[PDB]
């Protein structure tokens, strides 16, 4: 019943648009409604996740001032009971760091809408 | 048995076929002889004198590009002969004295044969302290091709191509001596459909593409092998893109398909995906307005609409889709929608055409090849215009005519420039009388000759009984019959099903064994058995309101025989799902729209008219997804696993199914119904789509459109006199739907027949007149 | 074999891997062959070194072990047959007349077009006593990338066998522990193999980006 | 840009139309960007430039 | 050459390649852009870097790019001496031993 | 920190300015040089220049006492976890100076082994071009970071500044969309 709240972190507004487009108000009709919180700066994302109340965080590994993998590592080291983290990786060879970030899932750029949706479903289920 | 002669190049012996040129033998042996005017596909000319080599027993150096091998010849190139090296370097020097100091600004820079061969076979510094020859630069010889005569090395490759390969000698070597220069006559532009090849054939930056001008250098281009998506020739190509935008598409090198040639369409008609009309996100209809929607929302809405449509759904696949995409459409329709209403014919067509394709085309791949057109003693063109449709077929036919003396016969209303360039003979037939001529040609000994060929165009479908007549003619004479469509994906669609009466691999729908075989291959209980509706039947049903929903993939309603009926059908259909690349008429009336990747962004494969597979990997890595994946995940949302997550999966499934291999369906055997009779002020309409026309994929390329042939209504002299018209004066051809006005051209056609460009700008015969070829249209002056 | 070792076949003039920017120049076929066996009178001390190697090794063993001898640019490269590498290495190190005490390392190189011999390991050996230099070249197929580890003879090959395994996947069997040294143990693939992509990212620019050099055109 | 080993230069040319000419000859550099987070100061660019259009000042 | 504008191609070279020499222009363009193409071969060349024999195994496939370049950096091999030079001594002695090896990790890892 | 609990006004403004002045001075770097840029940091400390003139002589060996992490080198894949660990083990406030092109964006090494910019793993406050940046460039970047620190807010001002910076950053188009004058 609660609208799942998803944090979308990316300096690039187009990556946020793509994430918010692959995912919709409902990932599937069986899932609850989805609410998106866009954040463009790592401090703001950290503050938001400090307030809690998030079911998933999508962090762009290509974020300019503070990459998504660093933010994922930070949040998993700083927020207790933090939501599962999905990281967007700018290249295949970033996969290793995606593992190091301990993000529950990694989706390479360019963001395949279906792959992102499937990963999000797997993390929420 | 081919005769092998043997000779020594430098000091290494080699055996090559008799008649081989020394330059070719050196190539096979790995010796790099500098060359400018030589071209493997052009008749040697020996102009530039760059390829000189020393041959024992000859006082003068011999141009290796003009010297035929001899059984005991001794050849020593610049690598093993000071005389040959000195000659080649002197020629290079003389070649560079007049050349402009333009390398930084020359488009050919970095990819210039002159630069590379001057480095490898030239002196390090100039001795030319004198004044260089100069010309105004760059002058335009056409809307697409710029000419910088100062850089020209007068290798004549452009002219030799425009004369030999393409029969379009609108450029030639003008003037004399140092003033000699390639040029058009006065203002008559270089009008060849293959003009772009002259840009790719020039060994210097003399001829350049105006579109590619100053766009990039070789180093920053991402270059990928590709297959042209425009027509059925399936030319190999090289797509070069910079910063994610395609800048040019070179001819590639496929000796079995197109050798090293393109038509201007394939070379330059790549901007369609970037004209600003592209659909970037899934769209949904709400409150009568089409607005962006998330992939999840769009998929859910589409699935709900299709499920509520039950089995009352039609699937218009169009001809643009790759083989994998067409297979996805067929599988989706016959598994998810449980309907046989799949039809790729987004054009004039008939049930006879479906029967003919099932009987004689589907599953029968590689029956005829380009290499055989090049050798066929006789080629009979029925409802097919090689230049306007599948230009590389025209190139191969011209090659055969020039080399092997192929005889070309065309059952067409008039001699198109393409047919004239093939030296073909017309059998003047008013459209609709093609069956009569085809039946009457049973006794033509020319077809009886071994290897004779019949090429049937898609347009021949519009003539009732014409395909049956062609099949009868092929059976009687034994000439191999080959069907050549316009669009690239049509043959792939046939092999992938996509017809109401065909399953994948040419498996007939009306066959319990084939149906069970495919069902087992798909891990499904059973396939629909009800006969499928064709495109015309689907549109008629939808217009009447008896169709619940439509799945339209890449279809231009204007291309349909009755576009008014098509728009009425899509509008009256309660639910319409569009898998579309660009905003279109269907999109303007669809309830759900799914953006699908263009060819340059998607993996896949086409099937040329030969049935040859033409695979290609994506050039632009992008989040855009093919029709195949959109259908797969739409089915997944609907709850059925299409098992087609990627083009590789579709290819593997098609390979697993294989061809039918059982009882081939019967021949169409349709009757030759009587043709309509045109009364006073009326004429039977003939038409075929011009290569450069108002085709959607040709959008975004104004230069290519400018290169398009001038639209003109073509009439017999008697017919023009009857309506009181004069050659060059405007003429109007009209039906209840509307009228088309074009300048008149007297063309020595059969009397009572009027020809129009089917979709040239200002013609749009289907859109305006609402009738296909063979219909009766009122004619008038002014 | 006796012909020069063809490592790649380039088709078309101007060193273009693709179809060709200009029509008609793509028909040249030139195999890229690394130098073959040198005629016997090797220059300098190479002749003496090979004479001594053939004296210490039996004629049969010498034939079985030394696949080729290449004197290129006044440098001696013994294309040694795999399996026999430890024996010839011991002979070179221990024999007083050869005495190549200093093995300088192991360098991996990949020849994806060299059928059956895709992977090559190069052992630069130096004899300080005699002030001599040679290289040993050992070829292994991509399908069976195993090579005898010289750890017993030249301990220095450790961290060189490991590095070349990391970057090419050459399995130096008998090595005390052939673990990755440069890449993380969790890494997938062997970076310096030619088939392994460069793994760069596009360079950003206002309104554009330049793909990595491996994706863009080249005329090698 | 061709000679830059770090791909630190992006350049696009355009025609010097008579109405708007920026450099002599028929081409000029319409878009010219240096990604100084990729530049390594090697100086191959200035060695490459055939017009001395690109120099390296002492400013750092 | 230097000038008021800064460091750049000397005006004499600019004049030669853009005004007088077509061959000079071609050579400049090609050698700058794709560079020389080295005959196919395989060479090992060693120098005495401050930390020992800096070796270079270099392979050319006849192209304009090096087919394979490998540096036997002396630091990489020298670091194998840390186990011998540190084991048995104190951590302070280990610091001195490692400093004596004087590794430069850039040459080590490459 | 009680300094954050202080209410706005002249008190908080003076605390902010005093903290900024104090922290710009004594900005102890972490002893964390990588690759060749580390040699340039050492040169910056060398006599010809003097990092000490800015109170930055004490290169805190332990991350605990370090205030500024001058990455100063190319970060390999295997090293990114170590660099992040060092950054975390420093204590607030923390600043990162991506010295050199490699640290800032991967520089010339656009390949698998390099991380393509420090910011992929830790927040970067100043990007410093150069390969390596000559010591004057390092001092320039350090002074720019000093200016940034001096204006650093605190408490409620910190929260408001974070919100405002968010509002501003949400709107900036990406660099890929700055197509000015591109053909
Ligand atoms: C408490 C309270 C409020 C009380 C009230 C009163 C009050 C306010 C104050 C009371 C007094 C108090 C408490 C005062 C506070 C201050 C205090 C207590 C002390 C702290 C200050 C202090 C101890 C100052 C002096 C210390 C000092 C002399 C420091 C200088 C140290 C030096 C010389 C450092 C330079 C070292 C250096 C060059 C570093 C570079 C090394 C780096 C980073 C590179 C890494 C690196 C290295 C190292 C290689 O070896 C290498 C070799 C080859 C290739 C690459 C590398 C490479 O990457
Ligand atoms: N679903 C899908 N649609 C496509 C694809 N490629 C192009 N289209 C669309 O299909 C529509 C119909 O194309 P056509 O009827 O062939 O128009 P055209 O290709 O420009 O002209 P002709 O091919 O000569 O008839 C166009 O509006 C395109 O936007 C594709 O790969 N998949
Ligand atoms: S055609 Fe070749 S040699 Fe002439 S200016 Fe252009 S690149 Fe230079
Ligand atoms: S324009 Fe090009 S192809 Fe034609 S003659 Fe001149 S150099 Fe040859
Ligand atoms: S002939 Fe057809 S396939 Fe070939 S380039 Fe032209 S449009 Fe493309
Ligand atoms: S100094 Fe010039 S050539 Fe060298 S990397 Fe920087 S921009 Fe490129
Ligand atoms: S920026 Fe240059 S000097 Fe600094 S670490 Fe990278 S390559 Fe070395
Ligand atoms: S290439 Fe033979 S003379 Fe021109």
């Amino acid at each position: 019943s609660a609208p799942l709240r998803i944090l979308v972190y990316s300096d690039n507004p187009r990556t946020r648009e793509q994430v918010r487009l692959a995912l919709g108000k409902r990932i599937h009709p069986e899932l609850p409604e989805i609410e998106y919180v866009d954040v463009a700066t790592a401090p703001m994302a950290i503050s938001q996740m400090d307030a809690g109340g998030f079911d998933l965080a999508i962090l762009d590994g290509e974020a300019t001032p503070a990459g998504g993998m660093g933010v994922a590592k930070q949040v998993k080291d700083e927020i207790d009971d933090c939501p599962p983290i999905l990281v967007l990786t700018g290249r295949a060879d970033d996969a290793w760091l995606a593992k190091w970030s301990r993000a529950e899932a990694a989706v390479p750029h360019p963001i395949d809408p279906i792959r992102l949706s499937d990963a999000v479903v797997s993390l929420l289920r | 048995p081919v005769e092998m002669v043997s000779l020594t190049i430098d000091d290494h012996e080699i055996s090559v076929p008799k008649g081989t040129l020394l330059i070719r033998a050196a190539e096979l042996m790995g010796i790099q002889i500098p060359r400018f005017c030589d071209h493997p596909l052009l008749d040697p000319v020996g102009a530039c004198r760059q390829c000189l080599v020393e041959v024992e027993g000859q006082r003068k150096p011999m141009a290796s590009c003009t010297t035929t091998v001899m059984p005991d010849m001794v050849v020593r190139t610049q690598f093993t002969s000071e005389a040959a090296d000195k000659a080649q370097r002197g020629v290079m020097e003389l070649l560079l004295i007049n050349h402009p100091l333009d390398c930084p600004i020359c488009d050919k820079g970095g990819e210039c044969p002159l630069q590379n061969q001057a480095m490898s076979n030239g002196r390090p510094e100039t001795r030319f302290e004198d004044v260089k020859r100069t010309f105004p630069k760059p002058i335009s010889i056409s809307s697409q091709v710029l000419l910088d005569r100062e850089r020209c090395v007068l290798c004549a490759r452009c002219t030799r191509f425009s004369s030999q390969i393409a029969g379009d000698p609108f450029i030639d070597l003008m003037e004399r001596g140092a003033l000699q220069q390639v040029g058009i006559g006065q203002d008559k532009p270089f009008q060849s459909y293959f003009s772009g090849n002259t840009v790719q054939i020039c060994p210097v930056g003399a001829l350049t593409g105006t579109a590619y001008r100053f766009r990039a250098r070789p180093f920053d281009l991402v270059s990928s092998p590709s297959v042209c998506e425009h027509c059925a020739s399936g030319c190999a190509q090289r797509t070069d893109h910079r910063r994610g935008k395609v800048l040019r598409r070179l001819a590639g090198d496929e000796p079995e398909v197109n050798e090293e040639w393109n038509c201007d369409k394939g070379r330059w008609a790549f901007t369609y995906a970037t004209v600003g009309d592209r659909i970037t996100t899934p769209m949904l209809r709400d409150g009568g307005v089409l607005r962006p929607a998330s992939w999840s929302e769009a998929l859910t809405v589409a699935a709900a609409g299709l499920l509520t449509a039950a089995g009352s759904t039609g699937v218009l696949v169009g001809g643009r889709c790759t083989v994998e995409d067409a297979y996805a459409y067929a599988k989706f329709a016959r598994m998810v929608l449980n309907t046989n209403d799949v039809d790729f014919r987004a054009r004039p067509h008939s049930a006879e055409e479906a029967e003919f394709l099932a009987a004689h085309v589907a599953g029968q791949t590689m029956g005829l090849r380009y290499a055989e057109l090049e050798n066929a003693p006789t080629v009979l063109l029925a409802g097919f215009e090689p230049e306007e449709e599948s230009p590389i077929v025209f190139l191969r036919l011209r090659k055969g005519v020039r080399k092997n003396g192929v005889q070309v016969v065309a059952v067409a209303p008039w001699a198109s420039r393409g047919l004239t360039k093939l030296a073909g003979t017309v059998v003047p037939t008013v459209p609709g009388d093609e069956p009569a001529a085809l039946d009457g040609m049973h006794d033509d000994d020319r077809l009886r000759r071994p290897g004779a060929v019949i090429l049937v165009g898609e347009r021949l479908a519009t003539s009732p009984g014409a395909l049956s007549a062609a099949v009868r003619l092929a059976a009687a004479t034994g000439a191999r019959l080959a069907w050549i469509p316009r669009r690239a994906g049509e043959r792939g669609a046939i092999e992938a099903g996509a017809l109401p009466n065909l399953l994948p691999g040419g498996r007939p729908v009306d066959d319990a064994d084939a149906r069970a075989e495919v069902a087992r291959a798909w891990y499904i209980s059973a396939l629909p058995e009800a006969p499928g509706r064709d495109t015309a039947a689907i549109l008629s049903t939808a217009a009447s309101g008896h169709l619940a929903a439509l799945l339209v993939g890449g279809v231009e309603l204007g291309d349909l025989p009755d576009p008014e009926l098509a728009v009425a059908a899509v509008r009256t259909t309660p639910f319409v799902v569009s898998l579309e690349l660009r905003e279109s008429a269907v999109t303007e009336l669809a309830d759900v729209v799914f953006p699908v990747a263009p060819v340059v962004e998607k993996a896949g494969s086409f099937l040329n008219w030969e049935g040859r597979p033409r695979p290609f990997a994506p050039s632009l890595k992008t989040n855009a997804i093919p029709d195949l994946r959109v259908l797969h995940y739409l089915a997944d949302e609907i709850g059925v696993d299409l098992a087609l997550p990627t083009a590789e999966a579709a290819d593997a499934e098609l390979a697993q199914l294989g061809t039918w291999g059982g009882a081939r369906p019967p021949a169409p055997t349709a009757p030759p119904t009587a043709r309509p009779e045109a009364g006073s002020g009326q004429a039977v309409l003939a038409s075929w789509r011009m290569l450069l026309d108002a085709g959607r994929l040709q959008d975004g390329e104004p230069h290519l459109a400018g290169t398009a042939v001038r639209p003109v209504a073509r009439m017999s002299a008697a017919t023009a006199a009857g309506i009181g018209a004069s050659d060059g004066a405007p003429v109007t051809v009209s039906t209840e739907r509307g009228a088309v006005t074009l300048p008149l051209a007297v063309t020595d056609m059969p009397d009572g027949v009027v020809w129009l460009p089917m979709n040239s700008p200002g013609s749009a015969v289907h859109q305006r007149l609402g009738v296909t070829a063979g219909a009766v249209v009122s004619i008038g002056a002014g | 074999g006796d012909e020069p070792e063809i490592i790649a076949v380039r088709r078309g003039m101007f060193g273009n891997r693709d179809t060709g920017d200009t029509s008609g120049y793509g028909r040249l076929v030139r195999p890229v062959a690394l130098p073959g066996s040198t005629p016997r009178p090797y220059g300098g001390y190479f002749d003496a070194v090979m004479d001594r190697l053939a004296e210490v090794l039996g004629e049969e063993r010498y034939a079985m072990s030394i696949e080729r001898v290449v004197v290129y640019r006044d440098q001696l490269t013994i294309e040694v047959s795999r399996v026999q590498l430890p024996a010839v290495a011991s002979v070179l190190r221990d024999d007083p007349d050869l005495r190549f005490e200093l093995c300088l390392g192991v360098s991996g190189v990949h020849y994806p077009e060299d059928t059956g011999r895709e992977l090559h390991a190069v052992y630069p050996l130096m004899s300080i006593t005699h002030n001599r230099r040679i290289q040993l070249e050992v070829a292994a197929p991509d399908a069976d990338p195993h090579i005898p580890s010289l750890y017993a003879v030249y301990p220095t090959t450790d961290w060189h066998e490991r590095e070349t395994y990391d970057f090419f996947g050459i399995i130096f069997d008998g090595h005390p522990s052939l673990t990755r040294i440069e890449m993380p143990d969790d890494w997938e693939g062997h970076p310096q193999r030619k088939d392994y992509p460069l793994g760069g990212i596009p360079v950003e620019y206002h309104g554009a980006q330049i793909p990595p050099p491996d994706q863009r055109r080249s005329y090698s | 840009a061709w000679a830059c080993p770090a791909d630190a230069i992006y350049v696009e040319g355009a025609d010097n139309t008579a109405d708007e000419r920026y450099s002599p000859g028929e081409r000029y550099g319409r878009v010219y960007q240096i990604n100084y987070l990729r530049c390594i100061g090697c100086g191959l660019c200035i060695e490459a430039c055939p017009t001395r259009a690109l120099t390296m000042t002492t400013e750092y | 050459k230097l000038g008021p504008d800064g460091l750049g191609n000397s005006p004499e070279h600019i004049a030669k390649i853009m005004g007088r020499s077509m061959e000079g222009l071609i050579h400049h363009f090609k050698l700058v852009t794709e560079g020389i193409r080295v005959p196919p071969g395989q060479v090992y060349v060693a120098v005495e870097s401050p930390r020992g024999e800096l070796g270079v195994h270099m392979v050319s496939d006849g192209g304009t790019r090096p087919y394979r370049v490998h540096y036997r950096d002396p630091s990489f091999t020298n670091l194998q001496a840390v186990a011998a030079t540190c084991e048995g001594g104190m951590v302070a002695d280990a610091i001195a031993a490692v400093a004596s090896i004087d590794p430069v990790m850039g040459g080590v890892d490459r | 920190g009680l300094e954050e609990r202080l209410p706005g006004g002249i008190l908080l403004s003076t605390v902010e300015t005093v903290a900024g002045y104090v922290r710009k001075g004594s900005l102890w770097p972490a002893t964390f040089g990588l690759a060749c840029c580390a040699i340039e940091m050492m040169s910056t400390a060398g006599p010809r220049f003097d990092i000490a003139r800015f109170g930055m002589e004490r290169f805190s060996a332990t991350p605990r006492q370090a205030d500024l992490m001058i990455v100063a080198g190319r970060v390999s894949q295997k090293m990114a976890p170590v660099l992040r660990q060092i950054y975390d083990q420093m204590v607030e406030p923390k600043w990162v100076l991506a010295m050199g092109v490699c640290a800032s964006s991967g520089g010339m090494f656009n390949n698998y082994a390099v991380v393509q910019g420090v910011d992929h793993v830790v927040p970067v406050d100043i990007y410093l071009p150069g390969c390596p940046p000559r010591p004057e460039m390092l001092l320039h970047a350090i002074l720019k970071l000093h200016d940034k620190i001096q204006q650093m807010p605190l408490g409620v001002n910190r929260e408001e500044a974070i919100r405002e910076a968010e509002q501003a950053a949400l709107a900036v188009p990406p660099t890929i969309e700055l197509k000015g004058l591109l053909r």
